[PDB]
């Protein structure tokens, strides 16, 4: 199925998912995609913080959802 | 004066130039001055359009000082209009700031670009005002706000055009190959980051030349690394080169009206675990109008349930009669109704703040085209923000007016809760723009005020130029005073209440600082709030809380871009948890040999300027004065004594002698260097398959000739001359004026310039990964410290901020001269400054919203909260405009011999300075744990490994002297508390992670 992720800069992503495919696994294809090692990679769904242990159906992501990626900015 | 660079500085990196041409010619009206009318107008005022008018003829009120930091107790009775119009006319000198006294005209209204509608204007009266700003192609934006709800409405007219979308530079890259079929692929793992359908045009393609046009194509995205543009057959064929740029193109967008939006809206949602709640709040707030129409005006009342019942009734009355708003079946949310009208109002500064500063950028947008609008309707709560119940009972009794500037946030919240912000003992950490907005909010919250509560804020920094832009509190007559002070007694002044109750301190936060705020102050305090610039400054203050369990609020910015996020003792993730993607490396043979983006030539620019003019004097009086410093050197070798004899026989005698140098250096760095690579690598040599030396990263260089008349070579030796002056103590003949040039002119045309001779021997490195990167002459040609007693060179102190020293100018000249060597299109001197002072983009209004969600989670932290789903970190950006949130993740947790522990929170507490000894014992008569090893910081006091000579000496030592013996100099002297990390083998003999150590002494 096809999930999107947006990004802060406000680029989108489109993925090829499973419902069982892990966090883990969501992030190695934003690296293939965007460069962006899996460590630098903040993704957030429905209010929660994606972790990296657990997997996509988890968190209730279905076909078409829209995820995102995140980023502390520094100074103030 | 098109745009004055000293005051707009940081907000120019955000906005362009272009779109603050724009701003700088739009007159902005906003209706009704209560707390959210005035924050949109503070941040409006500090951008600085052409003009600010300002519609409030009510009088002021008692409560409208909940969120109006513009008023005082003195103005009650006054128009409100009148009383702000003075404050807000304060800052900004370039922004005149009237007051309109009546809206029956046409004459005026109609000279307005852009219209603000406010809380304080009816639903009615904004249907008829957008009707008149939509046919009359007037932009329109409304917003309101009622207790912890919110909406923005903006409708931009039938024609509006964006500019720019994003904000974001432009992408770049180099070109591989173009195809026939116009397929672009890059240049070996360079990513073109493109998207479908942006554009781009081309440089530099050697085959098809009038693809180099400026014409503009549309991109249709490949992979990663390679894109379409559609068939190229008809331009040529592909032969070497080529530099892709992403190009913005306008976009013409149609907005519509209110009255048309009111019954089919378009949503831009505020919160996505919340997404089911804005066709919701979109009947709520139509059906509280609806009662006002009904009660005269009147708003619901407080926590009353009959009046409740009746929202609830009209929002069902509009779900009948249109099923498609809320969705066919969907039932109304009885609950979320309910809260509306309970709290419709209540004036709560974080939610005033937030819409405040997002009203306030669309109003921005607006003036430029510059970013995209908020495509119609944003509702939002904060419904988390409300205590539990059975602490602090909210009922109509609790809840209602006790005759103070405080009773619309009582409205909400209920006395009790108030008066325990009121007693809070907070500890605010920067006075910046952060600083500012925060002190404010605070001010508005009472928070400190009430004899057991205070606030302590610290900031050593003085208050500069450039920050009046961001940081509202203070004055252009208040530049060089100290931030946190100045800030004090700024918000003093909005609610004397906190008179004798803010303790601004100018001391940094950091190891040097541990006496000022020892365990005494950090023990005392109930939270810790950041308003921090850098990271290793939030790092250590992350630390604190975690050692002394107090929650931390975080906050950032960067440009449109912003982030907060909530620190909880023994539940969450600390600061520290999770890091921030790293500043890009640049490769070493990249900057040093084979630059091709303006970031390449001021690196070097950068570390050339610290090699010169800092490092140079640091290590000549390095030698002069220490005895032992060559032996020390050799046990970053060579260079640094060729920097001590170059730096010491080559001394200039006056100001004609440093022109000579820097002209000189012109010809090594520009001129002779260029020709030694070429010499090393030559223009025409090829690499596997035939491909040149010289392509993709590698650009072919030309040697400079020098002209006078180039800015460039100008500037690099008129900057380099006064900068050796200054190492050299020599009166430069620029030091009273302006640079003479044919004062220049005149020695440079009488100099001999030596020529180029190859170095045959000499190799340059290709690649990092590549092998490899005379001794005692220079060593014996230094010509003894004795020959040159009381002599000194005075070392550069790096000042981006300071137009007249020289830094700027020379880096920037610097820069460009290497530029120019290697076709690189030149930068101005504020785009160097950005780029070697590593400047961060700042503005008002992202700086206000992102301060406005922090005092959200503020109410959290005082209802003790300890359900994590409860708080929200948030995530921001204006341009798009976007904003997110996520709950935030739990502290790791850790396990040994079948007991739990939090790995960050948790801690083993020791009372007195227990025997070392004693300590391995009390381990494991209690915790089954053996110490592998201990250590204090960086110093190893234990390990079992030891031997039977160290055992015993150290195993009898109290902790103070076993600290005392490993540091070769070491005695606390006003500490009470220390922390020792160990290693510990468990009950079954196996390594285990263990909470640290604290000894309480
Ligand atoms: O009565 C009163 C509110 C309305 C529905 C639930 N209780």
């Amino acid at each position: 199925m096809q999930i999107f992720v947006k990004t802060l800069t406000g680029k989108t992503i489109t993925l090829e998912v499973e419902s069982s495919d892990t966090i883990d696994n969501v992030k190695s294809k934003i690296q293939d995609k965007e460069g962006i090692p899996p460590d630098q990679q903040r993704l957030i769904f429905a209010g929660k913080q994606l972790e990296d242990g657990r997997t996509l159906s988890d968190y209730n992501i279905q076909k078409e959802s829209t995820l995102h990626l995140v980023l502390r900015l520094r100074g103030g | 004066g098109e745009i004055d660079e000293s005051l707009y500085s940081r907000q120019l990196y955000v906005l362009g130039k272009e779109a603050m041409l724009k701003m700088q010619t739009s007159n902005v009206l906003i209706l009704g001055l209560k707390g959210l009318g005035v924050e949109i107008a503070k941040n409006v005022v500090l951008a600085g359009v052409k003009s600010m008018t300002v519609f409030d003829p009510e009088p002021v009120q008692l409560a409208d000082l909940s969120t109006q930091f513009f008023l005082t107790e003195k103005d009650i009775g006054q128009k409100r209009g009148d009383v702000t119009r003075a404050k807000l006319a304060e800052l900004n000198a370039y922004v005149p700031v009237n007051v309109l006294d009546s809206l029956d005209d046409v004459t005026q209204l109609s000279q307005f670009q852009v219209v603000v509608a406010t809380d304080t204007v009816s639903l009615e009266d904004k249907v008829k005002i957008n009707e008149f700003c939509h046919s009359s192609g007037i932009r329109f934006i409304s917003s309101e706000t009622r207790g912890l709800f919110g909406n923005t409405f903006v409708d931009l007219g039938d024609e509006f055009t964006v500019l720019d979308p994003t904000g974001e530079e432009p992408r770049t890259g180099m070109v591989s190959d173009i195809e026939p079929d116009g397929t672009v692929t890059m240049l070996d793992d360079n990513r073109h980051g493109l998207e479908d359908g942006n554009f781009v045009r081309f440089s530099e393609v050697e085959g098809l030349d009038k693809l180099n046009d400026g014409t503009l194509f549309k991109v249709e995205v490949l992979g990663p690394f390679a894109f379409r543009i559609g068939s190229v057959k008809e331009y040529g064929e592909y032969k070497k080169g080529g530099i892709f740029t992403e190009v913005k193109v306008p976009r013409k967008i149609s907005f519509k009206s209110l009255k048309q939006q009111l019954s089919n809206p378009e949503f831009v949602f505020s919160d996505f675990a919340k997404f089911d709640r804005a066709a919701q709040l979109h009947l709520g707030f139509q059906a509280l109008h609806q009662f006002a129409v009904r009660h005269n005006g009147e708003l619901p009342r407080t926590m009353n349930d009959e009046d409740a019942n009746e929202l609830i009734k009209l929002v069902t009355d509009l779900s009948v009669q249109q099923p498609e708003v809320l969705g066919e079946g969907v039932d109304v949310n009885e609950d979320l109704i309910k809260e509306l009208s309970y709290q419709a109002r209540g004036d709560i500064p974080g939610v005033v703040a937030f819409f405040g500063g997002l009203v306030a950028q669309e109003v921005l947008k607006a003036c430029s085209g510059k970013f995209t609008p908020l495509k119609q309707f944003m509702y939002f709560d904060s419904l988390e923000s409300l205590p539990d119940p059975k602490n602090f009972p909210r009922n109509e009794k609790t809840t209602q007016p006790v005759n103070s500037r405080y009773d619309n946030q009582i409205a909400v919240f209920g006395l009790d809760f108030q008066k325990k912000i009121a007693n809070s003992k907070v500890f605010l950490v920067g006075s910046g723009a952060i600083g500012c907005e925060m002190l404010k909010n605070w001010a508005l919250l009472g928070l400190g005020s009430g004899s057991d509560g205070y606030i302590v804020v610290t900031d050593n920094d003085s208050i500069e130029k450039s920050n009046l832009n961001r940081q509202f509190l203070f004055r252009p007559k208040d530049v060089g005073k100290n931030k946190s002070e100045v800030a004090a007694e700024a918000v003093c002044a909005m609610n004397p209440d906190l008179k004798g109750k803010i303790n601004a301190k100018i001391d940094k936060v950091g190891p040097e600082t541990e006496e000022i705020f020892n365990d005494s102050f950090w023990e005392s305090l109930d939270f810790v709030t950041n308003a921090l610039d850098n990271v290793d400054a939030r790092t250590y203050v992350d630390r604190r809380c975690v050692f002394y369990r107090k929650p931390l609020l975080e906050s950032g910015t960067l440009g449109t871009k912003g982030n907060t996020q909530v620190i909880i003792p023994r539940l969450t993730e600390s600061y520290s948890s999770s890091r921030d993607p790293p500043e890009k490396s640049i490769p070493l043979c990249t900057l040093r040999s084979f630059p091709n983006k303006i970031d390449h030539t001021i690196a070097w620019a950068k570390s050339l300027f610290q090699g010169y003019f800092t490092d140079s004097a640091e290590n000549v009086n390095m030698y002069l004065t220490q005895p032992n410093f060559v032996e020390q050197t050799l046990k970053d070798v060579k260079g640094v004594l060729e920097s001590i004899s170059d730096s010491l026989s080559s001394k200039p005698h006056n100001f004609e002698d440093c022109i000579k140098w820097a002209r000189l250096e012109f010809e090594k760095k520009f001129n002779h260097d260029i020709k030694q690579l070429l010499f090393n690598f030559p223009k025409d040599a090829k690499t596997s398959n035939g491909e040149p030396f010289w392509s993709g990263a590698k650009r072919a260089p030309t040697p400079l000739e020098f002209d006078i008349y180039n800015n460039d070579h100008f500037h690099f030796v008129v900057a380099g001359a006064s900068l050796r002056a200054y190492n050299y103590g020599i009166k430069s003949d620029d030091s009273n004026s302006k640079p003479n040039v044919d004062e220049y002119k005149s020695v440079i045309d009488h100099m001999i310039i030596p020529e180029f001779t190859p170095n045959a021997n000499l190799k340059i490195q290709v690649n990092d990964d590549d092998p490899d990167p005379e001794i005692d002459q220079l060593v014996s040609s230094l010509p003894d410290p004795s020959t040159l007693a009381g002599f000194k060179l005075e070392p550069v102190d790096f000042e981006k901020d300071d137009d007249t020293n020289h830094h700027i100018e020379f880096i920037t000249a610097c820069s460009n001269c290497r530029a120019q060597n290697y076709f690189i299109e030149t930068a101005d001197r504020q785009k160097t400054k950005f780029i070697a002072g590593r400047i961060i983009p700042a503005i008002a209004t992202t700086t206000s919203l992102v301060t406005g969600l922090v005092n959200l989670e503020l109410y959290k932290l005082i209802d003790n909260k300890t359900d994590i789903e409860q708080y929200k970190n948030g995530f921001v950006n204006l341009a798009l405009p976007f904003f997110g949130f996520s709950e935030p993740i739990a502290s790791p947790k850790g396990e040994y011999n079948n007991k739990k522990y939090d790995k960050i929170w948790d801690r083993f507490d020791i009372k007195g300075d227990i025997k070392l000894s004693d300590l391995i014992e009390h381990f494991e008569k209690d915790e089954g744990l053996e110490i592998t090893m201990l250590s204090y910081g960086v110093s190893l006091l234990y390990a079992s490994f030891f031997p039977p000579k160290k055992l015993k000496e150290r195993l009898n030592l109290p902790i103070t002297q076993l600290v005392k013996l490993v540091t070769k100099k070491d005695i606390p002297a006003h500490v009470s508390t220390m922390i020792l990390e160990i290693c510990a083998d468990d009950k079954e003999g196996e390594d285990v992670e263990v909470p640290f150590i604290t000894i309480h002494l």
